[PDB]
Parts: structure tokens; C-alpha cells; sequence
């Protein structure tokens, strides 16, 4: 059955109700604040405030049953000006003449939200109060936004309870201290959530699935197809349920119920997982495991590009072979398999794979080669150790460089390498940047 | 609450109980014996010329246990004078303490003092603790080791620790050994006590290195008069700043390591990019050995220089971090939240030792 032309309007007016105008306004900051990610602090305030006006009118006993729909409307009119007081999704404009009602926003890979220190909390929040919860709304929202709408409110609610509540406490320090343990559940779901969430929205379901038994075979290395492949599908799964789910309990259930299967199958694998396994709690132990860098690699033979007649299991145990014993990172594996076996795929019929598989064997091979070397000594040695190596590299390599000039390839090659070649690099960035990196490769 | 805290340095111990707001009881790790029964802390030190001094304690790791006993008996019964098996006890490590060092602290906690309950947390995260944060990167420099631990809610990333075999008793000997070059003569154990008095007092890191230099060469605007015991008064010049520059250059004592500017630098960089800022923004610095006056603008000075231009730099160095590690063990143990974090006897007999993790 097809939800009722008037899905939204009993929605809100529900919401309204149930909440009051004050809560329902929060609601609402934080709902267009991750809606419009790049919305300045007065783009979302100004929206919001015309949505709360329709609203709480459309909503009032006697309403005209066209105002709801007819404001709304008025609204969107209002988002074409051009000099609009209302942010506006990329290209929205192409839409001015309803696109504008689901419209999609890239992630955010780089957040600039930096929590103040707690003397400067607590100064702003004295200041004025409505306002600090309104700019911590607004700002954290837009920088977090993938996570979940529930995770949100519910996060952003509980900071500014522990907010108020520690700033008139005779213990500021003190107080902090135990709320923010408190806290550190929520607060862990909901950066975690936002940060697998923008890999899945840049990737989509099947790179996502991809990725996941990638990095999941570089974490533990000496693990076999049947130990991770059930893991890597089963947060993929989680990830395509959740990510965009009303139902506030998916990621908040879902995630946790994840790290359990994670331990029980992981556990007794590896010596970091043994230790990421023996955290208190579900998201500790998620934290831990997220973070984990990719593995020394076991180092075998080279694998071989499946290109015979053939469900799905002989691709995703060629990645798992080739994942587990190559020293690339993720952003550059998951950047060559996916259009190598769309290849592949394309192929079949037997005569194809006679004519291609050697091209694509090279090209893969080659591309390979080409991020190890972008790559090479970054995750060996520590940074300040990796630049010095990498000029000594370049140098001998481009005698006739000026010093200035050698400084100033090593200045850019160590910045690519500290933003691409590592376990958890930004997809859409590293993507665009791996591109124009191997175009310059010398 | 009523629960012990004792943190377990290289050079002292601090001890005290889960509540006050400084250790109780900050003693000389050590432990002697005749020459030719057993004493711990200052009266062991006094008494050196008659005993064999033994450091428990070299780098933030236990080496040697029997001592380490020692020192912890001294603790409970002469410096505290309270009955182990009635107070939960929480102990310190350092930043990579082995597991096996971990659970066999909790076996002789246990098992030797019948403690009721236990606690082993790791230093640099209780630093952060007292500054009331869960999420941030500690500079941790004591007497023996130096360390910059990255933390996220509570989690140290293991992978992102640094490490710099360079703090306090380096900086007192180093010292020592320039201000002998001076013309002065500092070195046995009486005069090392001089000079560690001299560098608790006049030492200073420099917001500019060779400026300072210069300026001490030009003039005598930074002089300082110190006296010794004894009357004789003498003028400390750049080594008032030279022997905390070590610090930041491992080089002046023959190490080839980086500096601490560098440690904390690759640290953030071991973690991942949409976390650093979170660091950045949150360098809590602790130990005895962060105490010298401008170190945190020297600081803020290096990474503003090394990180990217848009990043927040704030250097969080409190007047009282000399015990911040043990200010943090007292805060979190005596939070109601965190009783039920605690390791109890009946618990430990059933995995064992093992069991502290
Ligand atoms: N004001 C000060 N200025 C300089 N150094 C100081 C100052 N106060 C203490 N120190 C030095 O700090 C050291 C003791 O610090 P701390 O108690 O932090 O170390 P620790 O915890 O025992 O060692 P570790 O953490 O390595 O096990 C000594 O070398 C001491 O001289
Ligand atoms: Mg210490």
C-alpha cells in the first residue's frame, strides 16, 4: 500500500504536537542542518523558521486542507529567487521549473567541527544559552550529517543536557568527566555511524560491499573467505537499512549486534583483534576495529585474475586473495576492481575473455605498481620520518631539481599520501586525487 | 570512592586516596639494601652511601618485582598506613605496558595484598581525564620516558603511541654536565641534587632557540644568580633554556630521535584524517617534565608550523600537571559510574590473573 498523499503533513503536525513548538523547532534545526550540509548558519535558521511557521498554521484546528500543501509550495517558490535566504542542493536550480522535495547531498569527508575547550563551552553557554544550543545544532549537523536523523537529535540533546548541566555544577571538571563517559555510547554511534554512512552514500551498495571485505581482509589477513565475507555483507546490509532509516532503533540495534558477530568470529584470529574484542562495550570494541590499520601483509605469491566461464563467490574471493597479500590501501584497490570486473563481466562470449584478460591484467598490474609507489615508506615510518625518506627518493630521481623545487614535490606527494594511504582515506577526495596523482606520477 | 590510587613513575611514586585533589604521599622510586634489611623511598636514598639503590622502575615498565613489592607495602603501610584488603586499589601503567606486566600486577595486588578490587588505567588517559575531555592527545613526560598518546572517548590508539627514551633524570644530567663546561664542577650525587634544584627553578624553554642564543651571547639580560648551599652564589646564563631545548632536540645528548614537537606531530598522523583535528584542538600536556615555564608556546609554535594552516592548535597545560595522572585516578575512581568497573576478588579467581583487561 502507497502511504497517504498526506504522509508528511500528518507527519509534522504529529511531531508538533507531540513535541510543542520549542522542541519541534530543534527538531527541525537539526533536520535541515544535515539535509543542507553546506547551508550557512542563517540559510538553515531562516528556513527553519518559515517550515515551523506553515506548520504550527497548517496544523492549527480549523487549517485549510490545501494550507500545508500550499505553503510548502510557497516555500519552494521562495528557494528559486536566486538571491534566496534558503540553502539550496547542488543544482537545485535545474529543478526551478517536485525535485526539490528529494534531492541528494554528498557526504562530508573533511568536518571542520571543533568542540571548544570546556572553559570556552561553558563561557558561550552563559552568554546565551538558546543561541550556543542553536549554533551547536546547526554546526554539528551539517558536519555530521549522515548519521541518522534519530542519532542525531538524540546526541545533540543529550551534549546540551550535559552541557547545562556541567556548567552550573560545583565540579565543572568533575562533572564532565562523568557525563561525558555517560555519553560516550551515543556519542561514538553517532560519529561512527555518520563516518561508515558517507563511505556507503560515495560508494553505493556494491563498491560499499567491495570495500568492506577489502579492508575487512586487511585487518586480518590470516582469516579465510567464510570468516569475513558474512561480516564485510553483514554491515553492508546494515549500512543500506540504517543509514536512511526513520525507525530510530536500525543503527542504534543493528550496529552493536554487529561487533558481537564481529568478536565471536574475529576474536581468536589476530593478536589486535583478541585486544579490540576485550573492550567493555559493543561501540568500544566497533572503535577499536574501525580504526585498525591495515595489517602487516602475509606477502604470497601473486594471485590471479579470474577470467573463465563463471552466483558471485569466485570475484569476491579473487579481492579477498588479492586484498590480503597486496600492499595498496583500500581507496586504491577498490578504485581498480570495480572497473575491472565490470570488464570482466561484460565479457560474457569465451573468445572475450581470450582478448581482454591480458589487458586487464596489465592495466591492473600496472595500476598497482603506480600506488605503491605513491604510497611507498608512508606506512612504515612515521610522518616526519616518511618525508625525509621521500625527499631522499625524489632527489635521486631529479638531480636537476632546485632544493625549492624538491621541497616543494615532497610537500605535495607526503600531503596526498597522509590523506590517501591509510585504511579509512575519504573516497570521493581520494578518488579525484588518485587520478590526478597518476597523471603526474614522473 | 574510599579506593586507593597509586601511581607507579619511574623516578616517584604518587599515592593517595580516590577523592582528595593531590597524592597524599610523592616518594623516590626506589628500593635499597645494605651494602654489606630493606628500605624504600627518601629514607633509602639518604642512607645511599651505606646501600645498594635499585629502580624498580626504569622506562614506565615494573622490571623487577621483589622491589616493586617492596614498594608497594611501603606504600600502603608506611606512607598511607591502611590495610590493602579493605580498599578497592587502582594502579597506573604506561602507555604499552605487555599484558602478561598488566596481569601480573593484578595477581600480586590480589593474591600478595588481598586487595578487594582493582584497577590498572593507562597514564596518559587519566591525564586527559583531569582536564575533564575523553578525546585528545597526551604529551606524558616524567623522569624516565616520554610519551604522546592519542585518545578517542577513552580508547588510546596502540598504533599511534610515540615514544622518546628522553625525560627529567636526561634533562638533570644533561644539565649537570654544561653547566661543568661553564667552569662550575657538578657531579656527584650531592651537587646532581643542586642541579636538580637549578632546573626546577631557573630552566625555561626558549619561544625561539637560536634568538635566545644570540641574546644571551649579546647580553646578560638573561643571567639569573642562584645560590648554593653553601653561599657560593653562581650566574646561570643559557643553560637555563639550553638543557630544556633537549626536549625538542634530542641531539644535545647524542640521540638521534625526534623531538617532542615531532613525537606529537606523528602521532596525529598515525590517526585517521577526520579525527586529527580533534587532537589538534585537545594537547594535554602532563608530568613533572612539561612544567618548564613556555613550553606550551614552544609547542603551539612547532605544530602550528608543522600542521595544516586552517587547524586549531590548543595546548592544555595546567598549573598542577605535575600530578595530573594521578589527579585523573582519583577523579575516576571516585566517580559512582565507576565502581562497576572495578575488578573484584571474586572475579579474579576464575580466569585468573588474566583477567585484568
Ligand atoms: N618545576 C619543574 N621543572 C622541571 N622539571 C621538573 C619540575 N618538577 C618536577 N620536575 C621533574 O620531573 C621528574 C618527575 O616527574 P614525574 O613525577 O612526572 O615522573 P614519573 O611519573 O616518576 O616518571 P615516569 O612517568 O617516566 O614513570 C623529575 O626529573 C623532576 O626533576
Ligand atoms: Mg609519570
Amino acid at each position: 500500500l502507497e502511504r497517504g498523499r498526506d504522509y508528511e503533513k500528518n507527519k509534522v503536525c504529529k511531531e508538533f504536537s507531540h513535541l510543542g513548538k520549542e522542541d519541534f523547532t530543534s527538531l527541525s534545526l537539526v533536520l535541515y542542518s544535515r539535509k543542507f550540509p553546506s547551508g550557512t548558519f542563517e540559510q538553515v535558521s531562516q528556513l527553519v523558521k518559515e517550515v515551523v511557521s506553515l506548520t504550527e498554521a497548517c496544523c492549527a484546528e480549523g487549517a485549510d486542507p490545501d494550507c500545508y500543501d500550499t505553503r510548502t509550495s510557497a516555500l519552494s517558490a521562495k528557494s528559486c529567487e536566486s538571491n534566496s535566504p534558503f540553502p539550496v542542493h547542488p543544482g537545485t536550480a535545474e529543478c526551478c521549473t517536485l525535485c526539490m522535495a528529494a534531492l541528494k547531498h554528498q557526504p562530508q569527508e573533511f568536518p571542520t567541527y571543533v568542540e571548544p575547550t570546556n572553559d570556552e563551552i561553558c563561557e558561550a553557554f552563559r552568554k546565551d544559552p538558546k543561541e550556543y544550543a542553536n549554533q551547536f545544532m546547526w554546526e554539528y549537523s551539517t558536519n555530521y550529517g549522515q548519521a541518522p536523523l534519530s542519532l542525531l537529535v538524540s546526541y545533540t540533546k543529550s551534549y546540551l543536557s550535559m552541557v547545562g548541566s556541567c556548567c552550573t555544577s560545583a565540579s565543572p571538571t568533575v562533572c564532565f568527566l562523568k557525563e561525558r563517559l555517560q555519553l560516550k555510547h551515543l556519542s561514538l554511534l553517532t560519529t561512527l555511524s555518520n563516518r561508515v554512512c558517507s563511505q556507503y552514500a560515495a560508494y553505493g551498495e556494491k563498491k560499499s560491499r567491495l570495500s568492506n571485505l577489502i579492508k575487512l581482509a586487511q585487518k586480518v589477513p590470516t582469516a579465510d573467505l567464510e570468516d569475513v565475507l558474512p561480516l564485510a555483507e553483514d554491515i553492508t546490509n546494515i549500512l543500506s537499512k540504517c543509514c536512511e532509516s526513520a525507525s530510530e532503533d536500525c543503527m542504534a540495534k543493528e550496529l552493536p549486534e554487529h561487533t558481537v558477530k564481529l568478536c565471536d568470529n574475529l576474536s581468536t584470529k589476530n593478536s589486535k583483534f583478541e585486544d579490540c574484542c576485550q573492550e567493555k562495550t559493543a561501540m568500544d570494541v566497533f572503535v577499536c576495529t574501525y580504526f585498525m590499520p591495515a595489517a602487516q601483509l602475509p606477502e604470497l605469491p601473486d594471485v590471479e585474475l579470474p577470467t573463465n566461464k563463471d552466483n558471485t563467490k569466485v570475484m569476491d574471493k579473487y579481492t579477498f586473495e588479492l586484498s590480503r597479500r597486496t600492499h595498496l590501501p583500500e581507496v586504491f584497490l577498490s578504485k581498480v576492481l570495480e572497473p575491472t570486473l565490470k570488464s570482466l563481466g561484460e565479457c560474457c562470449s569465451t573468445t572475450c575473455f581470450n582478448a581482454k584478460g591480458p589487458l586487464l591484467k596489465k592495466e591492473l598490474s600496472s595500476f598497482i605498481d603506480k600506488g605503491q609507489e605513491l604510497c611507498a615508506d608512508y606506512s612504515e615510518n612515521t610522518f616526519t620520518e616518511y618525508k625525509k625518506k621521500l625527499a631522499e627518493r625524489l632527489k635521486a630521481k631529479l638531480p636537476e631539481a632546485t632544493p625549492t623545487e624538491l621541497a616543494k614535490l615532497v610537500n605535495k606527494r607526503s600531503d596526498f599520501a597522509s590523506n590517501c594511504c591509510s585504511i579509512n582515506s575519504p573516497p570521493l577526495y581520494c578518488d579525484s586525487e588518485i587520478d590526478a596523482e597518476l597523471k603526474n606520477i614522473l | 570512592t574510599t579506593a586507593l590510587v597509586c601511581d607507579n613513575g619511574s623516578g616517584l611514586v604518587k599515592a593517595g586516596f580516590a577523592g582528595d585533589d593531590a597524592p597524599r604521599a610523592v616518594f623516590p622510586s626506589i628500593v635499597g639494601r645494605p651494602r654489606h634489611d630493606s628500605y624504600v623511598g627518601d629514607e633509602a636514598q639518604s642512607k645511599r652511601g651505606i646501600l645498594t639503590l635499585k629502580y624498580p622502575i626504569e622506562h614506565g615498565i615494573i622490571t623487577n618485582w621483589d622491589d616493586m613489592e617492596k614498594i608497594w607495602h611501603h606504600t600502603f603501610y608506611n606512607e598511607l598506613r591502611v590495610a590493602p584488603e579493605e580498599h578497592p586499589t587502582l594502579l597506573t601503567e604506561a602507555p604499552l605496558n605487555p599484558k602478561a606486566n598488566r596481569e601480573k600486577m593484578t595477581q600480586i595486588m590480589f593474591e600478595t595484598f588481598n586487595v578487594p578490587a582493582m584497577y590498572v588505567a593507562i597514564q596518559a588517559v587519566l591525564s586527559l581525564y583531569a582536564s575533564g575531555r575523553t578525546t585528545g592527545i597526551v604529551l606524558d613526560s616524567g623522569d624516565g620516558v616520554t610519551h604522546n598518546v592519542p585518545i578517542y572517548e577513552g580508547y588510546a590508539l596502540p598504533h599511534a603511541i610515540m615514544r622518546l627514551d628522553l625525560a627529567g633524570r636526561d634533562l638533570t644530567d644533561y644539565l649537570m654536565k654544561i653547566l661543568t663546561e661553564r667552569g662550575y664542577s657538578f657531579v656527584t650525587t650531592a651537587e646532581r641534587e643542586i642541579v636538580r634544584d637549578i632546573k626546577e627553578k631557573l630552566c625555561y624553554v626558549a619561544l625561539d632557540f637560536e634568538n635566545e642564543m644570540a641574546t644571551a651571547a649579546s647580553s646578560s639580560s638573561l643571567e639569573k644568580s642562584y645560590e648554593l648551599p653553601d653561599g657560593q652564589v653562581i650566574t646561570i646564563g643559557n643553560e637555563r633554556f639550553r638543557c630544556p631545548e633537549t626536549l625538542f632536540q634530542p641531539s644535545f645528548i647524542g640521540m638521534e630521535s625526534a623531538g617532542i614537537h615531532e613525537t606529537t606531530y606523528n602521532s596525529i598522523m598515525k590517526c585517521d584524517i577526520d579525527i586529527r583535528k580533534d587532537l589538534y584542538a585537545n594537547n594535554v600536556m602532563s608530568g613533572g617534565t612539561t612544567m618548564y615555564p613556555g613550553i606550551a608556546d614552544r609547542m603551539q609554535k612547532e605544530i602550528t608550523a608543522l600542521a595544516p594552516s586552517t587547524m586549531k592548535i590548543k595546548i592544555i597545560a595546567p598549573p598542577e600537571r605535575k600530578y595530573s595522572v594521578w589527579i585523573g585516578g582519583s577523579i575516576l575512581a571516585s566517580l559512582s559510574t565507576f565502581q562497576q568497573m572495578w575488578i573484584t576478588k571474586q572475579e579474579y579467581d576464575e580466569a585468573g590473573p588474566s583477567i585484568v583487561h
